[PDB]
């Protein structure tokens, strides 16, 4: 999905936030984000090691 | 990948992945354009099927 | 319905991995679909990084 | 189905009965609800951990 | 998840996932309405196959 990859690639660079980056990178995409889908992903977000959720791959 | 993560969101928001469309998400990002990479990326996607591959893999 | 109930919280379950939609269980599930589809475009192809 | 979903959806929130909610979620989507087909469910339910049959996953 | 199950009762049902339909199975279950989560949840759901996707999951 575009949310996830949007994240994913920001987090390879090594930085994200709602505005800043996920609206941002989304937008360069050139379609127009839900807010309720960025807000959703960045509060799951909070408070977890992403690399740590990749070493188990699923 | 950045150059991985931005080919997946391209495809998801419905938008053909070239160097123009992975260069403005790669903008995006704040990651600086590398002209070897994202056309390597292009080519090495040339001919796929992105949906079959996308699925499989131990 | 055991069975009909396991396979409902699987389509949940699926639903939930898929669409990313994060609530407690299906979170850790939905961010390693990005990577799943990125770890495996390179399988296929032939650049190696 | 329309049953295990209402249930299910019902023990998310925490709490189930015929009447109270088994009856009101199924009204709510407008459909007529089968009585036998309730109390079936009612009474395989009875003395289950709902709990624990979704932690083995089927 | 009470959004997931409501969609699948929804759709078990036959009748659309959209926030009228939501909200009211939201309501009968006696959770509270946030605009938010049924809001990303429709946009999730948006363009899908929910048949093809219910099925295959490690």
């Amino acid at each position: 999905m575009k949310y996830l990859a949007a994240y994913l690639l920001l987090n390879a660079a090594g930085n994200t936030p709602d505005a800043t980056k996920i609206k941002a990178i989304l937008e360069s995409v050139g379609i127009e984000i839900e807010d309720e889908k960025v807000s959703s992903v960045l509060s799951a977000l909070e408070g977890k090691s992403v690399d740590e959720l990749i070493t188990e791959g699923n | 990948s950045a150059l991985s993560y931005a080919a997946l969101i391209l495809a998801d928001s419905e938008i053909e992945i070239s160097s123009e469309k992975l260069l403005t998400l790669t903008n995006a990002a704040n990651v600086p354009d590398e002209n070897i990479w994202a056309d390597i990326f292009a080519k090495a996607l040339d001919g796929q099927n992105l949906k079959d591959l996308l699925v499989n893999f131990s | 319905l055991v069975s009909h109930f396991v396979s409902a919280v699987s389509t949940i379950a699926s639903i939930s991995l898929a669409i990313g939609y994060p609530t407690l269980p299906s979170v850790g599930h939905t961010l390693i679909n990005n990577y799943k589809d990125l770890l495996a475009v390179a399988i296929a192809a032939s650049y190696h990084y």
